[PDB]
């Protein structure tokens, strides 16, 4: 029966190789990488009208 | 030692059988009349 | 006096409305009436460092 | 330390699936009737 | 004063109504009347602990 | 006073009906007036246990 | 005296507009009244150096 219990443990680990903490951290990593992708270098221009 | 993994073989498929049973959800239906 | 709230946090520039409702936009190194010059602008946590050493934020309830 | 690279491989497959799940966002709908 | 209930419990934001029906939404750090400021939001089990040590929960019947 | 019975039992939520039209749903931590609090809910065999020691049960002929 | 400001900055030439509404373009070897002769042209950052130690840049408002 203890073999069955540790089997439940390792099959749970094999079904889900991800901790939710790891999920949240990699989601933050994705958001920061997307922010770096969408980052505009230098000073942006100011929107204004000319007459 | 050697019986452990083949014990987990069918069980992992059984969970994989179980894991998609909650994914699908049927939508509503609607009927009218007069 | 006059208090400015950052209305569009962006890298480089900054859009602000006042306590009077006066709208403006600035860059990193520039001048601001009511605070003099500008020291630091970062998109991290919405802080504007004025020349008076003060931290302009947005409105408190607009969060 | 083959378990290290195997774990990295399966977690990488799951993570690539996760980020292509994060990427897509569907559009809206607009419905009227009169 | 006003007794506040919890309407929507999620990470990040929270939705509350008062005893009089006063609907509102809060962030993690903000001031509320009668309880001080909100110092902790627990997404698990639906309790809010204020700076005064007071608890915001749901209704007893509508829990 | 009012006498209740169990009506519909699911795991998690319970449904009770009194003869005076008082039919509601209750949780494990729930304030039942005239009885107190629920201390145990079993999904099978139809017994609901009160913190005052009362046992809420189905109707034996409506069974 | 007449206040000049930059409406466009390129390598090669420079584009100046006076405070009265009079605008022109300039090259490296040329003169401007009130600033003298253009000793050097900086295509970076919109800065124009002259002989009188004076730099024409954009307006404070056009920033």
């Amino acid at each position: 029966e203890v073999i069955d219990k540790k089997a439940f443990k390792d099959m749970t680990r094999n079904l889900y190789p991800l901790n939710p903490e790891q999920v949240v951290k990699l989601k933050q990593i994705y958001e920061t990488s997307e922010y770096a992708k969408a980052a505009t270098p230098g000073t942006p221009p100011k929107p204004t009208a000319t007459s | 030692q050697q019986e452990i993994q083949q014990r987990t073989s069918d069980m992992l498929t059984a969970a994989t059988q179980l894991v998609q049973d909650w994914k699908q959800v049927e939508t509503q239906v609607y009927t009218e009349g007069t | 006096r006059i208090i400015y709230y950052i209305q569009a946090v962006i890298p480089g520039r900054a859009w602000l409305i006042g306590s009077n409702g006066s709208t403006l936009t600035v860059r990193e190194g520039s001048k601001i009436p009511g605070y003099g010059m500008v020291k630091l602008i970062d998109s991290l946590q919405g802080r504007i460092l004025t020349s008076s050493g003060q931290v302009i934020k947005f409105s408190q309830e607009d969060s």
